[PDB]
């Protein structure tokens, strides 16, 4: 079964800063056949409906601000928010969709 | 405009069962898989299962954590998704979400507002 590990569990920066967080997978999520990573990032603001941010490691979902960038491939991924807004307070989850689906433990983004 | 609306959550006795519903609109329902995900208080999102689209024959898959206990189905004449929850325990207390899913993006692109389920005697 695929293990999805996110670091750190929690972090805080000030409005307007850049942050990055890590997501690692126990197994490569890339298929050579269609050149896709089966890895997506989600945002769940506290107490509400999650939202899709990024799919295929680096493709930003329609509607999502270009603040958000996903990068990496294989087993190693990161989400970068270039200029954090108050709206961004949330837990960010990476999720493998290579074999069924499994979410990581999340990284809670707090604001200072 | 895509809409997904979960309903049917509430209080349930341990051991008991509940049926959650997810009514959909704004897209061709049968074209998509539908997934169920939950967030227990204080805990990470957890994918529970999906039911595939028409092209795949609407078959199902589950997390090890619920396989054999929960069952997913859909009524395509109503564009409605169901989660049949059985043999519930305290640890199944959570907010349950339905989400549109599939092999187009291998991602869950639209999510309902959630329904809350508390398992307590
Ligand atoms: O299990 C599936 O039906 C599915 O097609 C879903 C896709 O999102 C992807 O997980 C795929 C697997 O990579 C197997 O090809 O399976
Ligand atoms: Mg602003």
């Amino acid at each position: 079964d695929i293990v999805m590990t996110q670091s750190p569990s929690s972090l805080a920066v000030s409005a307007g800063e850049k942050v990055t967080m890590s997501c690692k997978s126990s197994q490569s999520l890339f298929k050579s056949r269609n050149q896709k990573n089966y890895l997506a990032w989600y945002q769940q603001k506290p107490g509400q409906s999650p939202k899709l941010l990024i799919y295929w490691a680096s493709t930003r979902e329609s509607g999502v601000p270009d603040r958000f960038t996903g990068s990496g491939s294989g087993t190693d991924f990161t989400l970068t928010i270039n200029g954090v807004q108050a709206e961004d307070l949330a837990v960010y989850y990476c999720k493998q969709s290579y074999n069924l689906r499994t979410f990581g433990g999340g990284t809670k983004l707090e604001l200072k | 405009e895509v809409q997904l609306v979960e309903s049917g959550g509430g209080l349930v006795q341990p051991g008991g069962s509940l049926r959650l519903s997810c009514a959909t609109s704004g897209f061709t329902f049968t074209d998509y898989y539908m997934s169920w995900v939950r967030q227990p208080p204080g805990k990470a999102l957890e994918w529970l299962g999906f039911i595939r689209n028409k092209a795949k024959g609407y078959t199902t898959e589950y997390s090890a954590s619920v396989k054999g206990r929960f069952s997913i189905s859909r009524d395509n004449s109503q564009s409605i998704l169901y989660l049949q929850m059985n043999t519930l325990r305290a640890e199944d207390s959570a907010t349950y979400y339905c989400a549109r899913d599939g092999y187009y993006a291998d991602a869950m692109d639209y999510w309902g507002q959630g329904t809350s389920v508390t398992v307590s005697s």
